[PDB]
């Protein structure tokens, strides 16, 4: 609900997650006082992240996971400016993602098995894990399944509007298309 | 007390001993602080050179003992830019590759480079307590992939 | 003693194993208001574990190993269904 809230821009150090549940809710740890839970914070205008609670993480402070903070390009105890980023205001009406591409990579080169995964599986648990968050294309991420750690790198992102029978928008690769993740969209992984 | 002398030499050399035993102590970043203020301080100076050529090296490998591996590489990054000596020196061939190895999680990469590095510059016991706390570290993190 | 065992089914959360001790026992620990101590527990009518007593995991809540995960192909908080087992009947 952005119909009321502040959008000043806040000046927060990255710091190390405080464990491994927040890197794997894909939510950027902040302190009750930073920032209200649940809301999408964007960061260089470029990163939208979803606020987590922490109290690990003391008050100026932004905690990271170590594949959010590469895809970031930051250095631990290095300053970055947030603000509250309105989806709605920002994309008008290709709010929703019409098609998300995922490669999925093996977090563990050492821990790879021949069995045949479904990707429908893959599809249920990360929108388990990471259903009404803001995507973009090129984000690196971090997802549990079956006891293997994967990394998963979004390819390519398409941005529809809730209403648009035929997808009319063309897949857009750049960071600037972004959608909240829904069950209706349409998820393809690949190596 | 040295440096309020203008001693830069012997307060290096208490600055090299302050920051071995601080990184040999658990304390990484305190020891790549002083690390940083050697370089600075002897940055300019031809007799220092090749300390400096280890300074950067010993830094990072104490952001690297740190989990920091994204401060090694503007560690590294800074020292190639800064000091042409380093940039072309083995140490900093050897800094990137631990970089790289970290990156991917590959302990057995790491050792392998370490016994490269061995082969042809002999490590010395403090080099070898940071890097088997690194290797512990991914020990670690193989812990945390459970 | 197997005879008398509250049979009702469970719905319980898939967590990480408390420490590295309860992973080399393979007995699922529960909690005391879980299930009795010592007792065989099936889950999904499949996968057969002996439970022990712990008071680290709260109740409603079952803890597994990571080869046991591989053997049911489960991800980190996953609900399994658990029941009391009866291998003699």
């Amino acid at each position: 609900d952005m119909t009321n809230m502040d959008t000043r821009t806040r000046h927060l150090k990255v710091s190390n997650c405080p464990n491994n549940s927040y890197a794997l809710a894909n939510v950027a740890a902040v302190s009750p006082n930073d920032f209200p839970n649940n809301i999408y914070i964007i960061i260089d205008n470029l990163f939208v992240f979803t606020t987590r609670h922490s109290n690990d993480i003391p008050p100026g402070t932004i905690g990271f996971n170590g594949n959010q903070r590469t895809w970031g390009g930051w250095s631990l105890n290095q300053d970055v400016q947030a603000k509250a980023f309105d989806l709605f205001k920002y994309s008008g009406k290709q709010s929703y993602l019409g098609s998300i591409d995922i490669d999925i990579s093996f977090r563990a080169r050492g821990k790879a098995v021949s069995t045949v995964f479904d990707q429908d599986e893959l599809a249920k648990q990360f929108v388990r894990c990471y259903e009404s968050q803001i995507f973009s294309p090129t984000q690196y991420l971090i997802m549990e399944f079956q006891g293997h750690f994967f990394d998963l790198k979004i390819r390519n992102v398409q941005a529809i509007d809730l209403g648009d029978i035929e997808p009319t928008s063309a897949v857009a690769t750049g960071i600037e298309t972004k959608g909240i993740l829904t069950k209706q969209t349409q998820i393809n992984f690949f190596k | 007390w040295y440096a309020q002398d203008q001693s830069v030499a012997l307060s290096n050399k208490c600055f090299i001993k302050c920051a071995d035993l601080k990184a040999l102590d658990g304390q990484y970043i305190e020891a790549s602080d002083i690390y940083s203020k050697l370089i600075k301080s002897s940055m300019g100076n031809r007799l220092s050179q090749w300390s400096l050529k280890d300074y950067f090296l010993k830094k990072g490998l104490c952001q690297l003992a740190a989990t920091d591996a994204v401060a090694a590489a503007r560690t590294l990054q800074e020292g190639q830019s800064e000091d042409p000596n380093f940039a072309d020196s083995r140490e900093s061939n050897f800094l990137k590759s631990l970089i790289d190895a970290v990156n991917e999680g590959d302990s057995e990469q790491l050792s392998e480079h370490c016994k490269e590095f061995d082969n042809f510059m002999r490590l010395d016991k403090w080099k070898i307590t940071i890097l088997n706390k690194i290797k512990e570290s991914i020990q670690q993190q193989e812990d945390d992939l459970l």
